[PDB]
């Protein structure tokens, strides 16, 4: 099954201000997942992959989350690669 | 608290 | 009144680079409180009060059972294998087992599997008889029902999953029974001709919360696009909504949030 993913902040989007940007892919089979946040097309330093788990149905969920700081003209998104997916699938921060 | 087996499949 | 334990598993033939292959994780009321690895081999606290309120022999105990739980595994992958005959790939195993408990005593036991994202087998208690999904799970039957393996359990489910959930609770009553504000932001954009309002909740406890639209007073629940409930990093709850709309009306909308945290449900509206 194809990943439904979501990119959100941990808190408000204010420019300049200490955040925490997560990416949550959910519903997907095989578990195994490539899921990284990208700043301007490039992957974020530290980051902090958590730990995956799977619903009621069997279906796989995978959250990863990084410390970071948004500026402004900079762009974030969050790329995932998966086996059912084909070709990598990017996908955009949206603040504010 | 866990549970251990019971065995294989 | 209602507190939840359960026990998670993934086996994994083809878990991805730098990753771990079997992993097993646990759950008291939907959070994440106790974890295990394959490359760690230790059981290791998610949260404080399960950390801070645990002697040695409960980690020591818990890790040689963790240690045998992963040996298990890796020899039903193989079974898997040659049963269904198979070269390799791709596979993997998923344990499902816990228990739920409402005034003190319990009222539901499970214990469930599936192999690549289908069914496999599940134990009824009531029947006191394992459940064939798939031709291919039919030995299994066989196998743990000439072992009474169901009254072992049986055991488990009632006796001793609800003695250590009643202490789980007992430790992190008071984090399990907090309550967290949601910081709400509204907002909305020009797609194509179309303006389309936005409601944000970001960090909020417990799960389970209810955020709508309101037209002139009245909840519609049509054109409306939710994303559904999803975690945080910290052990804490995210949510998200969004409204397609006439330009212009602004005034009109308003996203109402109710939740557990809040005794009146607050409504806000877009102003920049």
């Amino acid at each position: 099954l194809t990943p439904k993913v979501q990119v959100y902040s941990r808190f408000p989007a204010s420019a300049g201000t200490k955040n925490v940007l997560n990416c949550f892919a959910a519903g997907f089979h095989p578990p195994k997942i490539s899921i990284t946040l990208m700043k301007d097309g490039v992957p974020m330093e530290g980051a902090q992959y958590s730990d995956m788990s799977f619903n009621d149905d069997w279906t796989f969920q995978r959250l990863v989350h990084a410390d970071f700081t948004p500026s402004s003209g900079s762009t974030y998104a969050c790329k995932v690669e998966h086996e059912t997916l084909k070709e990598p699938q990017v996908y955009k921060w949206d603040p504010e | 608290y866990p549970y251990l087996g019971p065995n294989t499949l | 009144e209602l507190h939840t334990l359960r026990y998670i598993r993934t086996a994994m033939t083809d878990p991805g680079p730098g990753l771990p292959w079997y992993v097993d994780v646990g759950y008291v009321d939907g959070e994440l409180f106790v974890h295990y690895n394959s490359t760690a081999r230790r059981y290791v606290p998610r949260t404080e009060w399960i950390a801070a309120k645990a002697d040695q022999q409960y980690w020591d105990g818990q890790t040689q059972i963790g240690q045998g739980n992963e040996q298990i595994d890796r020899e039903n992958l193989g079974i898997l294998q040659r049963r269904y005959n198979q070269t390799g790939g791709s596979h993997t195993v998923q344990w499902m087992y816990g228990c739920d408990i409402l005034e003190g005593g319990p009222i539901r036991g499970y214990y469930q599997m599936a192999y690549d994202g289908r069914d496999f087998t599940a134990f009824d208690k009531g029947t006191m008889t394992f459940t064939a999904a798939v031709p291919e799970a039919v030995p299994t039957k066989r196998k743990w029902e000439e072992g009474d393996y169901a009254e072992g359990l049986k055991q488990y489910l009632e006796e001793t999953c609800v003695e250590w959930l009643r202490r789980y609770v007992e430790y992190g009553k008071a984090e399990l029974g907090r309550r967290e504000r949601p910081e709400v932001r509204v907002w909305g954009k020009e797609a194509d001709g179309i303006l389309t309002l936005s409601c944000r909740a970001h960090g909020f406890y417990p799960r389970p919360i209810v955020v709508s639209w309101l037209k002139d007073g009245a909840v519609r629940g049509q054109d409306a696009h939710s994303g559904g409930i999803v975690p945080n990093g910290d052990g804490t709850y995210h949510t998200w909504v969004t409204i397609d709309a006439q330009p212009g009306d602004g005034d009109k909308y308003q996203c109402r949030v109710e939740h557990a945290s809040l005794p009146q449900p607050g409504l806000y509206s877009w102003e920049p």
